[PDB]
RNA sequence: AAGGAACUCGGCAAAAUAGCCCCGUAACUUCGGGAGAAGGGGUGCUGGUGUAAAAGCCAGCCGCAGUGAAUAGGCCCAAGC
RNA sequence: UAGCGAAAUUCCUUGUCGGGUAAGUUCCGACCCGCACGAAAGGCGUAAUGAUUUGGGCACUGUCUCAACGAGAGACUCGG
RNA sequence: GGCACCUCGAUGUCGGCUCGUCGCAUCCUGGGGCUGUAGUCGGUCCCAAGGGUUGGGCUGUUCGCCCAUUAAAGCGGCACGCGAGCUGGGUUCAGAACGUCGUGAGACAGUUCGGUCCCUAUCCGUCGCGGGCGUAGGUAAUUUGAGAGGAUCUGUCCUUAGUACGAGAGGACCGGGAUGGACUUACCGCUGGUGUACCAGUUGUUCCGCCAGGAGCACGGCUGGAUAGCUAUGUAGGGAAGGGAUAAGCGCUGAAAGCAUCUAAGUGCGAAGCCCACCUCAAGAUGAGAUUACCCAUUCGUAAGAAUUAAGAGCCCAGAGAGAUGAUCUGGUAGAUAGGCUGGAAGUGGAAGAGUUGCGAGACUUGGAGCGGACCAGUACUAAUCGCUCGAGGACUUUACC
């Protein structure tokens, strides 16, 4: 994907808005597809969640316009653009990882975020 | 392409039914995190099929969690197989796009049924 | 040791084993057709000159016919060569079940002919900015530091490009499932429409 | 763009050399004349021995 | 191929358009070997349209034919040569069932003293 | 595609919106304005019935799209002059 | 004198602080040390008005990530 | 800084975009030493330029600052690299304004708005394709390889093992594996994107005397698509492991100097350096190679030559896997080489007519209907017919043996 796009909410996390700034590739991707770890930040948030203006946080990426080819072959899973706040680590910020998921998060190190999200595709 | 259609025309699986373009389907794909060869039920409202070979069929639009997704993939994959028509869909044209919007009667109708 | 005598018919895909949808290709298979092995001594090298497809009466030649004089019989078309032997016969030898040099296959192709080309083309430098007042844009950029009274060579600028026979290696397909007249191989492999498609193997392997 | 020196005629005509033009292969007498070009058409009409205007 | 005749797409379709009806009002035809090449193509599968005589269908050929006069009269009086359709696609094509294919022949015509255009005869049999 | 101004000194150019009707319309104001503020809705056809002076009705038929294309505002906040 | 002040005025220096901004010499608001503000060479205000100048945001987005495609004209092959 | 030696009948002087190259005073990756280094992480220098050396915000402007980073966020040179490649935010017109100076005319790099960047490639040089000759015969295939280029990068995790080390905290070296990131090659069956002679819908309008069904025009009227082919973001790939010489460094034995001493002979080890090895161009590599086959050794006083002509090769035509054109390849009927024909995909979506229902709009039956370009199989139905041109008869000298 590219970064420095807003992006909506899918967890019990408060912050309205999340755009990251750049996911690594050592230093050289211009791509966050799936199960990779990236570096938001928040423009707008609820009332709730933790705080608004500008703040460098990490994440996890979730929904793309559709990620990486299975080694099935079969074809990938959303149509629209959202991801979750990272809880410091691999760990997901709330109980509800609200709205569906895919499968190809879990062979990361991010099956505690797939037990915390409700249903797989 | 001739020999293209011999090589390809073998190995494939026949016992795919026929259908008309897209609707909700009953899906069986067996992929498994836990390497257990685990039951993977799919469904809904496929878009319609991609054309053009053995290989290149249809997609499924899921829309129900709130987001739409979509599933392409062969019909003679041997990881899926038995797939099935909830409503027999006949509307105009081919690969509705269209459905990308105004959500409920194109949801309950696209039938046209006989 | 690998009569790899053939061309392909396009490009494919199609599930192999466990699924595994896979970008797949195939080559022709038709009966190698290769001369005598043409030992150090008389020149110094090793390989194979083989012959290959089998002309009619009008495409020869009496050094082609007369290539039937030094070979046995059945003039062909095509001659490639193959360093990495066994010998048979002179003239024609055994078909493609036999695999003597590796499975991840460095494939040599003679690459599609796409004629000459814009600078970016293949060339792969950035294309100059369109917007804001400027006219410079596709076009590849200065190449002359002002010390020297010269240009250097070496940079690609321009060039009639595409029939530039390429030697890819470690092409991934395993033991062929074989035919009298298939070669499963996958996806991309080089050359062109109606290009001959032989391979040695295991060069970087 | 514009030339710096002048050319001298020799060299003008170096460049001159393989601009030249390519004689066509001509049908000869054919009963005495007239001519064709082989794969064209003779001024009686004849392309593959038959009088078309 | 199916070139790019040197004019806009409008004016492949329109001249095209022109040059059959012209190319069956009169017999055989002199022009450019280009358009002869499309004549080639396109002519030869339209009038193997014309072969058969669905109404339905040459009313699909209504947009390949258009109005015209015959001077291959008398269409003015009793029945000799039709219009533009409906009786040529026989009156032609009776001849031309058994064969398979292949209706024009082409032959270069020695080329034109106006800007060196080598120009050739079609033919329909 | 996907992403958006991250390009650049600078959303520069292009984009996109606009028609007609009907709602609705902040700020200050020198009280006219602002303002078409904004934002919203509708807009095809068939038969009725009501429209001819005259819209709206009813139902249906359809539609990817209903000023089906053309032609016809990007807006807002703020400051200086 | 009034009144305005980092001014279209302070290079004094990225003045200071706060806000916009994650990232902010530019922007705004105050501070006002005013080299060198400033009163009819008007000064401070001031809605509507501007092909204004900037600063921010929304919208839309091939500008750019990173380009690619086809249509026409020259170009280029030939005749004049 | 200084210097006035070219440039006043023109040396266009910022910054940036693009495109790079070299240097090393090496930023990372490589090795090694010392350490006030238990390790882990460090400091420190020696050899090292193979490769790589981030992206944004602000600053017109360098410098610099911030963010987040990685292997690191190198320094310079090159007309502060490049304007007959480009921009014009910067002085560097004329305006106008402020501040300040000058009575004034104006000025003060002090600020700011606006402000006038042409060149139709001649040579050399570049990039790619050709002709003429040569390579002691004319050919036709094959390659070697003299030489020349390309390419070299780098995480992350696990094991070895929380072992060794270390009270601990913390955490190895070596070494195995797995796995990215760019970069770059190929190719479009996949995600697609695009598609101008494919099929649908559809607005308005003229016309096919009527309607129906159609045509034209409105950017391709608009839109849904989409065959071909092209193309990345699509798909796959690499940089592996080597050899050898080694730089630095570390060795044994050793010698003035009975000792010592990596050195003086003499022997080792030792790096992304070098070279070979991986790939490509390659005998115009005049030394023009080497091999495989064919024609052969003709006619004319032939002295000189001339003219046949073989083996061929070509013209000419068709077409594209190729292509600006040439050239390449496929072919030229002993035929699938192009076009048509036939069959099928091919995308479109249920043609038209006819009939049924319905006031109509419309629904439905015929009917996956009908249609269909560059897509494959066959088909000589046309076009590759006919013809013409160029094109060897191979010199000496020496030995072997002719």
């Amino acid at each position: 994907i590219q970064t420095e796009s807003r992006l909506k909410v899918a967890d019990n996390s408060g912050a309205k808005e999340l755009l990251t700034i750049r996911v690594l590739g050592g230093s050289s991707r211009k791509f966050a597809g799936i199960g990779d770890i990236v570096v938001a930040t928040v423009k707008s948030a609820a009332p709730g969640g933790a705080v608004k203006k500008g703040e460098v946080v990490k994440a996890v990426i979730v929904r793309t316009k559709s990620g990486a080819k299975r080694p099935d072959g079969s074809y990938i899973k959303f149509d629209e653009n959202a991801a979750v706040l990272i809880r410091d680590d691999k760990t997901p910020r709330g109980t509800r990882i609200f709205g569906p998921v895919a499968r190809e998060l879990r062979e990361g190190g991010y099956m505690k975020i797939v037990s915390l999200a409700p249903e797989v595709l | 392409m001739n020999l293209i259609e011999s090589i390809n025309a073998a190995q494939l699986r026949t016992d795919i039914p026929d259908f008309r373009p897209g609707d909700t389907v009953r899906v069986h794909a067996k992929v498994v995190e836990g390497t257990r060869e685990r039951i993977q039920i799919f469904e809904g409202v496929v878009i319609a099929r991609k054309n053009s070979g053995i290989n290149e069929t249809y997609t499924v639009r899921k829309i129900s969690n709130g987001v739409g997704v979509e599933r392409i993939f062969p019909v003679h994959t041997p990881r899926v197989e038995k797939i099935e028509v909830i409503r027999h869909g006949k509307v105009r044209r081919a690969k509705l796009y269209y459905l990308r919007a105004l959500t409920g009667k194109k949801a309950r109708i696209a039938e046209r049924r006989r | 040791s690998k009569g790899i005598l053939g061309k392909k018919v396009g490009m494919t895909q199609i599930f192999t084993d466990n699924g595994e949808l896979i970008p797949v290709t195939v080559i022709e298979a038709t009966p190698n057709t290769v001369l005598q092995v043409k030992s150090v001594e008389t020149d110094g090298y090793e390989a194979t000159q083989v012959g290959f497809d089998t002309l009619r009466e009008v495409l020869t030649n009496k050094p082609a016919k007369g290539h039937a004089a030094k070979a046995n019989t059945t003039p062909k078309r095509f001659v490639r060569e193959f360093k990495g032997l066994e010998g048979a016969e002179v003239g024609a030898e055994i078909t493609v079940d036999t695999f003597a040099a590796g499975d991840v296959v460095d494939v040599t192709g003679t690459s599609k002919g796409k004629g000459f080309q814009g600078p970016i083309k293949r060339h792969g430098q950035s294309r100059g900015p369109m917007a804001h007042g400027s006219r410079y844009h596709r076009r590849p950029g200065s190449m002359g530091p002002v010390a020297a009274n010269k240009v250097p060579k070496g940079k690609k600028l321009a060039g009639r490009m595409g029939n530039k026979r390429v030697t890819v290696q470690n092409l991934v397909i395993a033991q062929v499932l074989p035919e009298k007249n298939v070669i499963l191989v996958k996806g991309n492999v080089p050359g062109a429409k109606k290009s001959l498609i032989v391979v040695k193997s295991a060069i970087k392997a | 763009a514009v030339p710096a020196r002048h050319t001298s005629s020799a060299k003008k005509n170096r460049r001159r050399t393989h601009y030249k033009l390519t004689a066509p292969t001509v049908t000869f007498d054919e009963t005495t004349g007239d001519y064709r070009h082989s794969h064209r058409v003779s001024l009686k009409g004849y392309y593959k021995g038959r009088k078309v205007r | 191929s199916n070139r790019k005749l040197g004019r806009t797409s409008s004016q492949r379709k329109a001249m095209l358009r022109d040059l059959t009806t012209d190319l069956i009002i009169n017999e055989t035809i002199v022009t450019t070997e280009a358009r002869a090449k499309e004549v080639r193509r396109t002519v030869e599968k339209m009038i193997t349209l014309g072969k058969k005589g669905d109404l339905s269908a040459r009313r699909a050929a209504a947009a390949y034919v258009r109005n015209e006069i015959a001077i291959k009269d008398f269409n003015e009086e009793t029945e000799t040569f039709p219009t533009a359709l409906q009786k040529l696609f026989n009156d032609l094509a009776k001849r031309y069932e058994g064969r398979n294919g292949g209706y024009t022949r082409i032959l270069k015509v020695e080329p034109r003293r106006g800007d060196a255009a080598p120009m050739a005869i079609i033919e329909l049999v």
